[PDB]
C-alpha cells in the first residue's frame, strides 16, 4: 500500500517507507570488495560488502563509490546496493510497495533508462516514479515558492521555482561537493603534514571535514587573523589514536564552495550559480526568489553558511531586497522528507509508472512523465 | 481463534494440480457440475472455511466459469471464476468408505469435503492406507468401551470394519501373534489434538484380550504415572498450553493368552535449550513453575525458592497461564511420583536438584581483565551463597564445581597446565550444566517408571508405540524447529521406505513390474540437513567451533557451500538472518536468531567425575555410563551431534521393526465438539504430510479394486460381462476398462485385484 | 577419519590425533648419532637415535637438530623424525589418516615442495594441508582478530589478523627464538665462569634457561639493583652434582629479544617488530590490533613478558590506547591445539590436498592451496 | 618488495647492508616485463628467465619469476597491499585531472625522470598502458632519455645559470625579515 522512498544519494543511500519523518536507512553507497584473501577458515566469504558494513570493516577493503557527480559508473555496484537496501536494510520486498527513487537535474537519460529497467527487469517493482531532489526538498520545505541549492557528494544544483511552475531555463548545477571537498583536504592536509591517500583514509579525512571545518565571514580576515595562530588550531584523534593539529584548514577547507579556483575550476562559487541563476529568471519573481534561498544537502551543514550566504548575495543583489536562506535543520533529509510528502499525496497516485506502461513503452515512458 | 498467520499460511499451502472439467463432450456443453472455488464472500466473511462447493451455471465460457455458491448456501447470483476452480466428487457419500485414496480427485477441497463431513457425521476416523487419520471430536463418541473393543477385535473379517484406532492396532498384534517381527504404532500429531486419547485407546486395545482382559497393571503405572512424563516434559508453545517437545516411546510386551505384561518408558530427542532460553508466549518446562508454586513453606523454605519471574531460566513474562492451574497440578506430579513408589525424602531429593537447577541458573559471571588472559571468567560476589546453594541442593563439592566451572586443566607430555575459561565459555559450562542435569533427572526418573515394568531379559521383540510431533511449518522458526522437521524427514523417509515396501512386494505378488513404482527421495533434504561433513548441521558444529563465530558466517557458510543443491536456499529479506530449506512439504523459513546460544554444549568429563563423585548415590545415579574423554567432547557433545546420536538410536529402534502410522488432527482451537475450521485443520494436513501422503497414495496404480468389488462397483458399466459367470472375471473387469475406453497402459490385470491409475480411475468414471 | 596434527617445531615436535586438548607426543627435534663405537656385545647398535630417546642418552651422542629457523637443512633427519612421530610414537599409519603439518610463514618453497614431497611419495599419506602455525595459534586463541607474537627456537612472527583476513604485507619474522637465547646464555656463562660448548651441554643451559631466566620490568634498574648481589643470584643442580650460581644471568638471558644488539644482529626488538608490524597495517584496524596482541610459542614463557611488553608497545603506541597482551596458559601448545580445532572442521574439509591431486600437479599444488 | 619474494625463494636479507645488497641485485637483474600473466605463464617453464648473481661472499643467487615481478609493484600496487594506483592509472589519472584542450599535449610528452625508471621496458610497458587507457586516436608518446637519473640536477644547473632566475633567491636579509614563512611566498 505505502510507497517505499529511496534517496539514491551520491555519499549516503537514505531510503524508509513513505509516510515517516526520518528514514530508517541512512547508509552511504559504498560497494567495498576485500583486497587481502581471507584465511581463516569458518568465515564468510561475502566478495562484496554493502553498505555500513563496507565501513565498519574499512581498514581491509577496496572502498569505491558507483556514483560520480550524481551518475552510476558502475551498474553492478548500485543493483548490489538496491539489492542491500530493499532485502538486507529495509526488509521489504519491492513487489509489495512502489518504489520512489530520485534524481540530479540535468542527469543524463542512460541512468534514467537504465535504471528503470533494472527496477522493473531485476526488482519486480509494481510502480514507480523517479523525481528531482531539488523538487522535493521544496516540497519539506513548507513553500512553494524559493530556490533551491542542492549540495550532496555529486552534485550542487540550483534549481529555482515559483508558484509551483519549474523554471528549466534556470536550472544551474555544479560539480562541487562534498567529495571533492575531502579530496581537497586531503591536499591541504598533505599540506600540513599528513598523509591520507587510500580510501579509508578519505573516509577519515570525511571525518574530520565533518567535525572540524566552518564557512569563515570573510575568508581574508580570518586568514590574517589566523596568521597569528590562538584558537584556530584544534586537535582530532584517529581510530589510530594519534593527534591532529588543524590551522587554516576549518575555514579553508569549505571555502572551496565559494572559491572554486582552489580546486582549479573553471565554475563559479555556490554564491554566483545561485545569484546567476536569479538572474536568468524573469525579473517579477525575483522578489519571491531573493526572499527564499533554500538550503538542502548535507554540504550545507556547515558553520554560518547562512551568514556567509547571506553577505555573499546581498553584496551581489541589488540592496533594497532582503536575502532571507532557509537553513533549517535536517536539512540532511529535506530530500527524503520530502519524497515521503510527495507520495503520501492522492494526486501523486495519478502519476506513478506501472508495470504494465513500462512493458508496452520500454524506459522511453520515463522521458514523458518527468 | 484462527488467525492471520493461520490464515496466511493455510492459503500459501493451497495449491492447483488437476484441472477443472466441465463438459460432457467435445461440444461446449455442461452437466451442472459442482466445483471448489477460493473466491466467495463467505470465505471473506467467515475465516473458519476456505474452500466454497459452487456448480458450474449452464452457457459459461471455457476461459472463465459462471458459478452459482450453493455449499455453503449463500445467495443464488451467479458470480464469475477463473478456472481457482478445482474439481469435486460430488457423487460420493463420505459415509460410504473411509479411504481418501478412493476419492477420484484428491485436490485440497476434495479432501477437507470428506474429512469434514465425516467429522461432522461423528465419523472421526478415515485409512490413508496404510495411513490411518484421527480428528479429536473432543468428546466421547462411546465407539471406544469394551464391546467395542470386543466388535473390533474379535470379527474373523476385519476389512469389513469402519477405520479406526482398534483397526489398525489389530492389524499390528495380528502381525505380532502371526509372524514374530516387532510392530511400532507411531501416533503422530499436535499435542492438543488427542494423542494421549488415541494413546489410551491402544492401550485399553492391548490391554484387553481373550482371557487376559484386564491382567496388567501397566497401564496403571504409565497412565498413573503420566503427570511426571507431562510435568517435566511439557511446555507451553505458541501452539499449546500443553505442547509434547519430544517423543515417548513406549515398548510394550504383548501376552499371546493375554494383553501386555511387560513394557517400558524411553523418552527421545529431548529439548534441553529450552532451559535456558525460551521465547515470549512460551513457557519453559512446567515443573519449574508448577515447583514454585505448587510447593509449601517447608519445600520452599528448605529450598530459598523465590517467585516466578526471579529466575533467569524462566521466561519471566509468560508464567501466567489461564489453562494450566500450576498449583493442584504439582500435588498430581507428587503423588504420580509415589505411584512408582518413590520415598517423599528421594522425591525431596528430585525437587531439591530441580530448586538447584532454577538455582544455578541466577548465578552471574564477570569478565576479570586482570589475568594472564585477555578476561577471567569469575563468578559474581553475591551469587556465591547462590552457588553454593546451588551445588548444596545437587548434593556437589561447590569448590570442585567451581574448579569445573572456572578452570580447566591438561596434560601435554607430562604437563597438567590450567588455563583459564573466557565468560561466555563458562557460561556454555554452567548451562551444559543446567541442561545435563535435568535431562539426566528425566531419564532417571524414567529409570524409575521402569523399574517396575520391565522385561527382565530384555526386548526380543516388543510392540512399540511412538507419541511424535509433526512439521512445524509457521514462520519464526529456530534450532528447536530445525530439530523437529529434521525428525519429520526421517520420518518422511520411514514412509516412503515402508510405502515402496508394501506397494512394491504387493506388486511383487500379483506379477506386475515394481520399476513403475519410483521412489520419492528423501535423500536430498536427509543429506542437506544431517550428513557429516556437508551438512546444516556439520557447519553448525563448525560454527560452534570456528572461533569468532556468528550467526550471519553460518546462514552464509551454507550459503555459500551448499549452493550446488537446490534443497538449501538463502532467504531474500534478511539473507543473512533467514534460510529456507525446501522440505518434501516445501518451503520453510529459519531465522538465525541466538543459534550459538542454543548449540553451545560442553559437558566435559572432569565435570561428570566430579559428579559421579556426590555423597548422594542419587546424583551418583544420575550419570551412569558416560566414560572420560579428556580431549575434545567438541565433535560431540554439541546439541547437534547429540541430536543426530538420539535420533540415530531412535531411527535405528523403528526402521528393526514394522511400523503402523496414526495421524491425529484437532479441528478447532476452543476444545468444542463439531467445530470445523479449514485453515487449521488444512496446516494440519501439510504439517502431518497428509497431502504428501496422499500425493504418494494416487502414486502409481492407486485406485485397485478387487475383481468382486469391481465387478460390483461397476457392475452397471457393463451389465453383460458381469452378470455372465462363465467369461473369466480377469476378462469380465478388462472389458468394462476396454469399454469405458481405456489403453492397457493404465491397467494392469492383477491375480486378485484390477489395477487403475488415477488418470485410468477419472477416465472410468466419467 | 580423524586427521593427525603435526607440529614440526624447530625444537619440539608436537603431533598428536586430532580432536583432543594436547598433544599425545612432545618430544624434541633431535637426530643423534653416537660418537663413539659400541664395546658390548648384546646391544643395540641404532646408528641414529631420534627423539627422546637421543635425549635421554645426551652424553654418549652428537646430538643435531634438523631444523635451523624454521628451515629443513638435513632431510634425511627429518624423515628420521617423521618416521619416529607416526610409527614408533604415535603408532598410527599415515595411511589411516590424514596429516596437518605446519609451516613458519616466509618460508622458503623448496620446503613445501620437499616436505609434501616427502609425505606422498616416502609415507602414503591420502591427504595433507600444511598450514601456518601463527594462524592456528589464533584458531587456539579464541579469537579471530589479533595480531601473533610467535617464538619459538626457529622463528618469531608477527602475523596480524584482522576479521579473518590474512595481512601478507605486514608479516613480520625475525631470527630471535629460544636457540639464539641458548647460545647468548652460554656466552654470559662463560663471562660468569662455566664452559659449555658440546650439544649435551647446550641442553643443560637450555635447562637453565627454563628455570631461571625471567624478563626484567626495567633492565637497567635491574642491572643497577642487581650491582648489590642480594636476592639476584640463584642455585641448579647439573646431572654431575655441582652447583651453578647465576646472577644477572636471570633478566640478560632472555633480555636478548627486546635489546637484540647484545647479540650483535641489526634487527629489531619483539616489541618494535610487533609495533613495527602494527604500523604496517591500515590505519583503521589498528585499534582491533593494539587489542590483542596474542602470545604463542615457548619463548613467551618467562616471567612478565605481558607487563614488560605491554610497557614497551605501551610506551612506542598512542597513549589513548589501551595495550592488553594475551598471554594464555599452555601457550607452548597454541599452535598444535588449532591445529586439532582447525582440522576437526567441515568447512576445511574441503582444502586438503588429496593423492591423486599431488599425482597430477606434483608439489606446485601446495602453492595454490596455501 | 624483493627482500620479501627473495624470503620465498630462499634468501632471508634482513639487515641493512643486505637491503644494499638487494639493490644491487634489483639495479642488475629487475626488467619491466610487456605483459604481466603472459610472462608468468611463459615463466613457468623455467628456460632463460633464471638468472645468477656473485655477492660479496662469493655465494650464487639464482632469481627466477624476481626479474619481472620486483618491478611490476611500480604498476600493481596491490602487490605491496597499498590501496594506490600504478604509474599508469596515476600518471593517467592525472591526466583527466587536467582540462580537456591540454591533453593532447600532455599525451605526447611523458617524461620519465628518476632512477626508478631505469628498468628495461618501461617505455614499452608504459606506452601499452596508457595507450590502452587513453583514447586510441591520439599517440602516447613516452620520453625516456638516458641520464634520466640526474634530469633533476641537470635541470638545477640550467635553472641556476639563468638571469631573470637570478631574481627570485630568497636572500639572507630577507629570511633576517621574514623567517621561514618568505620560503611560503617564493615556492
Ligand atoms: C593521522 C596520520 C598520521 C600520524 C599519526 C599523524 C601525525 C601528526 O603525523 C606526524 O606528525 C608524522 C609526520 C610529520 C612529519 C613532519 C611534520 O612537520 C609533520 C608531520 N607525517 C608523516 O610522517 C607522514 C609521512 C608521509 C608519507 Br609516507 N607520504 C606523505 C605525503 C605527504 C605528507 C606526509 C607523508 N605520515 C605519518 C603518513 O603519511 C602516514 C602514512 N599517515 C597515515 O596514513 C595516517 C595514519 C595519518
Ligand atoms: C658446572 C660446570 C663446571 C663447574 C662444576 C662449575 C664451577 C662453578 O666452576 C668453577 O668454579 C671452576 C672454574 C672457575 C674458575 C674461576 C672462576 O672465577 C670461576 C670459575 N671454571 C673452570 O675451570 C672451567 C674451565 C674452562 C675451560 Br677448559 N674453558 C673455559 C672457557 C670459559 C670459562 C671457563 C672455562 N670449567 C670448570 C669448565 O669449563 C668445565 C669444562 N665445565 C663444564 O663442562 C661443566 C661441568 C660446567
Ligand atoms: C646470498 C645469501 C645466502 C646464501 C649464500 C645463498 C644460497 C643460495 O642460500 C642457500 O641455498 C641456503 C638456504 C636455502 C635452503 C633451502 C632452499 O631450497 C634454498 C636455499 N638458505 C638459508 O639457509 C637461509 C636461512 C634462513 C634464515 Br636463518 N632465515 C630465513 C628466512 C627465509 C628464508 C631463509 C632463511 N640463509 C642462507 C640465510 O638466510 C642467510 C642469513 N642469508 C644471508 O644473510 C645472505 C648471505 C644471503
Ligand atoms: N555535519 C556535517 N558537516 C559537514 N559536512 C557534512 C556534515 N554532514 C554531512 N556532511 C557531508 O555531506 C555529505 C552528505 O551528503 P548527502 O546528504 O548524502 O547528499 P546526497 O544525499 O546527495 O548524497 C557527506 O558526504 C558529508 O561529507
Ligand atoms: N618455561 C620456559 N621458560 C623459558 N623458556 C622456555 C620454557 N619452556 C620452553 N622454553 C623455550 O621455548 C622453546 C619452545 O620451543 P617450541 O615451543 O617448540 O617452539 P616451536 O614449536 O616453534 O619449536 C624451548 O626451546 C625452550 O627453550
Ligand atoms: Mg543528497
Ligand atoms: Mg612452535
Amino acid at each position: 500500500v505505502q510507497a517505499l522512498v529511496v534517496d539514491n544519494g551520491s555519499g549516503n543511500v537514505k531510503a524508509g517507507v513513505a509516510g515517516d519523518d526520518a528514514p530508517r536507512s541512512v547508509f552511504p553507497s559504498i560497494v567495498g570488495r576485500p583486497k587481502n584473501p581471507g584465511i581463516m577458515v569458518g568465515m564468510e566469504e561475502k566478495d562484496a560488502f554493502v553498505g555500513d558494513e563496507a565501513q565498519t570493516k574499512r581498514g581491509i577493503l577496496t572502498l569505491k563509490y558507483p556514483i560520480e557527480h550524481g551518475i552510476v559508473t558502475n551498474w553492478d555496484d548500485m543493483e548490489k546496493i538496491w539489492h542491500h537496501t530493499f532485502y538486507n536494510e529495509l526488509r521489504a520486498a519491492p513487489e509489495e510497495h512502489p518504489v520512489l527513487l530520485t534524481e540530479a537535474p540535468l542527469n543524463p537519460k542512460g541512468n534514467r533508462e537504465r535504471m528503470t529497467q533494472i527496477m522493473f527487469e531485476s526488482f519486480n517493482v509494481p510502480a514507480m516514479y523517479v523525481a528531482i531532489q531539488a523538487v522535493l526538498s521544496l516540497y519539506s520545505s513548507g513553500r512553494t515558492t524559493g530556490i533551491v541549492l542542492d549540495s550532496g557528494d555529486g552534485v550542487s544544483h540550483t534549481v529555482p521555482i515559483y508558484e509551483g511552475y519549474a523554471l528549466p531555463h534556470a536550472i544551474m548545477r555544479l560539480d562541487l561537493a562534498g567529495r571533492d571537498l575531502t579530496e581537497y583536504l586531503m591536499k591541504i592536509l598533505h599540506e600540513r603534514g599528513y598523509g591520507f591517500s587510500t580510501s579509508a583514509e578519505k573516509e577519515i579525512v570525511r571525518d574530520i571535514k565533518e567535525k572540524l571545518c566552518y564557512i569563515a565571514l570573510n575568508f581574508d580576515e580570518e586568514m590574517k587573523t589566523s596568521e597569528q595562530s590562538s584558537d584556530i588550531e584544534k586537535s582530532y584523534e584517529l581510530p589510530d589514536g594519534n593527534i591532529i593539529t588543524v590551522g587554516n584548514e576549518r575555514f579553508r577547507c569549505p571555502e572551496a564552495l565559494f572559491q572554486p579556483s582552489f580546486l582549479g575550476k573553471e565554475a563559479a562559487g555556490i554564491h554566483t550559480t545561485t545569484f546567476n541563476s536569479i538572474k536568468k529568471c524573469d525579473v517579477d519573481i525575483r522578489k519571491d526568489l531573493y526572499g527564499n534561498i533554500v538550503l538542502s544537502g548535507g554540504t550545507t551543514m556547515y558553520e554560518g553558511i547562512g551568514e556567509r550566504l547571506t553577505r555573499d548575495i546581498t553584496t551581489l543583489a541589488p540592496s533594497t531586497m532582503k536575502i532571507k536562506v532557509v537553513a533549517p535543520p535536517e536539512r540532511k533529509y529535506s530530500v527524503w522528507i520530502g519524497g515521503s510528502i510527495l507520495s503520501s499525496l492522492s494526486t501523486f497516485q495519478q502519476m506513478w509508472i506501472t508495470k504494465e506502461e513500462y512493458d508496452e513503452s520500454g524506459p522511453s515512458i520515463v522521458h514523458r512523465k518527468c | 481463534a484462527v488467525t492471520n498467520e493461520e490464515i496466511k499460511t493455510a492459503s500459501k499451502i493451497v495449491r492447483r494440480v488437476s484441472n477443472v472439467e466441465a463438459f460432457d463432450k467435445s461440444g461446449s456443453v455442461f452437466k451442472g457440475y459442482q466445483i471448489w472455488t477460493d473466491i466467495s464472500p463467505t470465505i471473506e466473511n467467515d475465516p473458519n472455511i476456505m474452500f466454497v462447493k459452487c456448480v458450474v451455471q449452464q452457457g459459461s465460457k471455457k476461459e472463465k466459469l459462471t458459478v452459482v455458491q450453493i455449499d455453503p448456501p449463500g445467495t443464488g447470483t451467479p458470480y464469475d471464476i477463473d478456472p481457482h476452480a478445482w474439481n469435486c466428487n460430488s457423487q460420493v457419500d463420505p459415509m460410504s468408505f473411509g479411504d481418501i485414496g478412493l476419492l477420484n480427485h484428491t485436490n485440497i477441497p476434495c479432501v477437507l469435503d470428506f474429512l469434514k463431513h465425516r467429522y461432522l457425521k461423528n465419523q472421526i476416523y478415515t485409512t490413508a492406507v496404510p495411513l490411518i487419520v484421527a480428528i479429536n471430536p473432543y468428546k466421547d463418541l462411546g465407539n471406544t468401551t469394551n464391546e467395542w473393543i470386543r466388535r473390533y477385535r474379535d470379527t474373523a473379517d476385519h476389512t469389513k470394519l469402519p477405520p479406526h484406532v482398534f483397526t489398525c492396532a489389530r492389524e499390528a498384534l495380528s502381525n505380532l501373534h502371526g509372524v514374530n517381527k516387532s510392530q511400532t504404532i507411531i501416533v503422530s500429531g499436535e499435542s492438543g489434538a488427542g494423542k494421549t486419547e488415541a494413546t489410551k485407546q491402544i492401550m485399553r486395545y492391548f490391554a484387553s484380550s481373550k482371557s487376559g482382559n484386564m491382567d496388567l497393571r501397566i497401564q496403571t503405572a504409565i497412565m498413573a504415572a503420566n503427570p511426571v512424563l507431562e510435568a517435566f516434559g511439557n511446555a507451553k508453545t505458541i501452539r499449546n498450553n500443553n505442547s509434547s517437545r519430544f517423543g515417548r516411546f513406549m515398548q510394550l510386551v504383548i501376552s499371546h493368552e493375554g494383553g501386555i505384561r511387560y513394557g517400558s518408558v524411553v523418552a527421545f530427542l529431548l529439548e534441553k535449550s529450552r532451559i535456558i532460553t525460551q521465547d515470549d508466549n512460551e513457557r519453559s518446562y512446567h515443573i519449574f513453575y508448577q515447583f514454585l508454586k505448587g510447593a509449601n513453606s517447608t519445600m520452599k523454605s528448605k529450598f530459598g525458592l523465590k517467585g516466578v519471574t526471579e529466575y533467569k531460566l524462566l521466561n519471566p513474562n509468560s508464567t501466567e497461564v489461564s489453562g494450566v492451574d500450576d498449583v493442584k497440578d504439582f500435588e498430581e506430579v507428587i503423588e504420580s511420583l509415589k505411584n512408582m513408589e518413590l520415598s517423599e525424602s528421594d522425591i525431596e531429593v528430585i525437587f531439591s536438584i530441580v530448586a538447584g537447577i532454577l538455582t544455578l541458573g541466577n548465578v552471574r559471571l564477570i569478565e576479570k581483565q586482570e589475568a594472564g588472559l585477555s578476561d577471567a571468567a569469575a563468578i559474581m560476589d553475591e551469587d556465591m551463597g547462590v552457588f553454593n546453594k546451588a551445588c548444596e541442593l545437587m548434593y556437589l563439592d561447590p569448590e570442585l564445581i567451581k574448579r569445573e566451572i572456572l578452570i580447566k586443566v591438561t596434560v601435554a607430555g607430562g604437563d597438567k597446565i590450567e588455563g583459564r575459561w573466557n565468560k561466555n565459555d563458562a557460561e556454555v559450562l554452567k548451562s551444559s550444566l543446567c541442561k545435563a542435569m535435568y535431562e539426566k533427572l528425566f531419564l532417571w526418573i524414567i529409570r524409575h517408571l521402569n523399574s517396575r515394568i520391565e522385561p527382565e531379559g530384555g526386548f526380543k521383540t516388543f510392540m512399540g508405540m511412538l507419541d511424535i510431533f509433526g512439521f512445524e511449518v509457521f514462520k519464526n522458526n529456530s534450532l528447536e524447529q530445525l530439530f523437529i522437521n529434521i525428525t519429520n524427514e526421517m520420518l518422511q523417509k520411514n514412509f516412503v521406505d515402508i510405502v515402496f515396501e508394501r506397494e512394491s512386494k504387493l506388486y511383487k505378488d500379483e506379477g506386475i513390474s515394481t520399476a513403475e513404482l519410483k521412489y520419492t527421495s528423501n535423500k536430498e533434504v536427509i543429506n542437506v540437513l544431517c550428513e557429516k561433513g556437508k551438512s546444516v548441521l556439520s557447519y553448525l558444529e563448525d560454527q560452534c567451533l570456528a572461533p569468532g563465530g556468528t550467526d550471519e558466517k553460518f546462514v552464509s557458510s551454507c550459503a555459500t557451500n551448499l549452493k550446488e543443491n537446490n534443497k538449501f536456499t538463502p532467504a531474500k529479506v534478511a539473507s543473512n538472518k533467514n534460510f529456507i530449506i525446501q522440505h518434501t512439504i516445501g518451503p520453510i523459513q529459519y531465522c538465525a536468531e541466538s543459534f550459538l546460544l542454543k548449540n553451545k554444549d560442553v559437558l566435559r568429563g572432569d565435570l561428570v567425575e566430579v559428579i559421579k563423585d556426590s555423597p548422594n548415590p542419587i546424583v551418583q545415579q544420575l550419570f551412569e555410563g558416560q566414560v572420560i574423554e579428556k580431549g575434545k567432547i567438541a565433535k560431540g557433545s554439541l546439541i547437534g551431534s547429540q541430536f543426530l546420536n538420539q535420533l540415530t538410536s531412535l531411527m535405528n529402534l523403528i526402521n528393526s521393526t514394522e511400523p503402523h502410522f496414526i495421524r491425529c488432527i484437532k479441528p478447532n482451537e476452543n476444545k468444542k465438539p463439531l467445530e470445523w475450521c479449514e485453515p487449521k485443520i488444512l496446516i494440519q494436513l501439510h504439517a502431518l504430510s497428509i497431502l504428501e501422503a496422499l500425493v504418494l497414495r494416487q502414486l502409481g496404480y492407486s485406485y485397485r479394486r478387487t475383481f468382486e468389488e469391481f465387478l460390483y462397483q461397476y457392475k452397471f458399466v457393463d451389465i453383460a460381462a458381469a452378470e455372465d459367470s462363465s467369461v473369466e472375471n480377469q476378462n469380465k473387469c478388462v472389458n468394462i476398462l476396454k469399454l469405458s475406453g481405456l489403453s492397457e497402459s493404465m491397467y494392469k490385470i492383477g491375480k486378485s485385484m484390477v489395477f487403475l491409475k488415477q488418470e485410468g480411475a477419472k477416465i472410468l468414471t466419467k
